[PDB]
């Protein structure tokens, strides 16, 4: 497996994470390979926020699938 | 105490009195303030001062 | 305003300081070149016309 | 608009993209040497009238968005500002949940198009705040800057910018975890309690060859202004501050030598400049105007 993930500066990530699994895998696979806190991320698919209590074994993703991750901003 | 009045009044009419002016007679101050000339030129020594 | 000299017996109110009053002037010279041309092209709409278009070539 | 040029200007090359360079600049990754290295941001005219049109348009309530851009030596150069669709209060935004959203799919329908740029940084306004860096912005830049490096945090306030009729534009970077390194206090004052924490940036802005010839005719009453121009008058206050830096940078510079004298002597001829031109507008005025019916 080959997942892309892509933040909008322009970083790539590969991940490998069979469809079956939970989301939480993802977020694990992106915790490993660069450290960003699970709190503090989100990832879009399709230009729709997935919520992490749907398991991808009924998801439009078939492999080819690019996740757009970015970063909580918050502003004061 | 009453020395250190009428002389804090006396600067405060000065200072309120040559305000607009520029060139001023020093007579002249004294006619307003009601005190001879010696005692215009020292207050207003000690005000420079 | 204005400060009192007491021997020349001179009360002074205001003093212009030369060039702000140059471009004062010249604003004046300005508004009043625009406010001619707005009158000519008010009285003679045709002639003002035809006039700039022969200028503009 | 004659006896010039007309083709591709030495201002349009601002505008050109190259994905190779840009890719090199990348991979290179010359930041992380010297942590003092981004001090210039070039922001384009649209991005700058976008930025401040936004914020205005918000009212009393703080608004938020990206900027896209790129990164070239020393200077960070943003091109293009998108907003987000907010809910903000009067003093903190959230972009809960549709801004990201709307982050990926702005970013890949201007992909679609030829917006061939990336994401180069977040800006939010204070409506009357000031301009500087609060303990949440402080965060959120530390999060981003930490794992996407080209990033800088650009404030705005429309309320004062509205009110004094200057804008107030601000480009911040900050330190990472344990770096730290009659005159006015403001310097610590208008910044937060953490003004240890990030470093402000010089913001310089540019516009094309098009956009220059295109603002040229926006308006034709402005020759009254030029003409009665007045220079030499509404800035004195300007020019001998500036001689003041100056003399202090000259101080420096000799302290040093007993390449710090080369700023040291572009502040002098940028002063000198502007004086000579003063002086110039102010010999064609009376050649003008007062060598007529003489």
């Amino acid at each position: 497996m080959l997942i892309k993930v892509k933040t909008l500066t322009g970083k790539e990530i590969e991940i490998d994470i069979e469809p079956t699994d939970k989301v939480e895998r993802i977020k694990e696979r992106v915790e490993e390979k660069e450290g960003i806190p699970p709190q503090q991320q989100r990832l879009i698919y399709s230009g729709k926020q997935m919520n992490d209590e749907k398991t991808a074994a009924d998801y439009k993703i078939l492999g080819g699938s690019v996740l757009h991750l970015v970063l909580a901003l918050r502003g004061g | 105490h009453i020395e250190e009045l009428l002389r804090n009044i006396r600067t405060q009419v000065l200072i309120k009195l040559i305000k607009p002016y520029t060139r001023i007679h020093i007579p002249f101050i004294s006619k307003e303030l009601n005190i001879d000339v010696a005692d215009v030129e020292s207050l207003l020594v000690q005000c420079i001062l | 305003n204005g400060f009192i000299d007491q021997i020349d017996g001179i009360v002074h109110f205001e003093t212009r300081e030369a060039l702000p009053t140059w471009d004062k002037q010249i604003q004046s010279l300005c508004f009043q070149v625009n406010n001619l041309l707005e009158k000519i092209s008010q009285t003679a709409p045709e002639w003002t016309a035809q006039a700039m278009e022969a200028q503009m070539a | 608009l004659a006896n010039n040029m007309q083709e591709a200007q030495s201002i349009d090359e601002i505008y050109k993209y190259d994905k190779k360079q840009q890719q090199e600049i990348l991979a290179a990754k010359p930041w992380t040497k010297d942590h003092h290295y981004f001090k210039y941001c070039k922001i384009s005219a649209l991005a700058l009238l976008k930025m401040v049109m936004h914020a205005r348009s918000g009212g009393n309530l703080a608004v938020m968005g990206l900027m896209l851009g790129k990164v070239d030596g020393e200077t960070m150069i943003i091109m293009d500002s998108f907003a987000l669709p907010v809910e903000g209060t009067e003093t903190r935004v959230n972009a809960q949940a549709a801004a990201y959203e709307y982050m990926a799919a702005y970013i890949e329908n201007a992909k679609q198009v030829g917006r061939l740029e990336n994401a180069i940084g977040w800006y939010h306004s204070h409506p009357g705040y000031g301009c500087w860096l609060s303990g949440i912005n402080v965060s959120t830049q530390m999060l981003n800057q930490q794992f996407q490096e080209p990033f800088v945090a650009v404030v705005i306030d429309p309320t004062r910018t509205i009110s004094a009729g200057k804008v107030n534009l601000g480009a911040f970077r900050t330190y990472p975890k344990g770096y730290k390194p009659t005159i006015p206090l403001n310097k610590i004052e208008d910044f937060g309690v953490h003004c240890k924490q990030y470093y402000a940036l010089e913001v310089s802005y540019f516009k094309s060859s098009l956009d220059r010839k295109l603002l040229e005719l926006l308006w034709n009453k402005y020759w009254v202004n030029t003409l009665s121009s007045s220079s030499l008058l509404t800035n004195a206050d300007y020019t001998t501050g500036q001689v003041f830096d100056l003399s202090e940078k000259l101080e420096q510079s000799e302290a040093q030598l007993g390449d710090k004298l080369a700023k040291a002597t572009r502040d002098s001829c940028k002063t000198t400049i502007e004086a000579i031109h003063g002086l110039m507008s102010q010999v064609i005025k009376d050649k003008l105007f007062n060598q007529i019916n003489i």
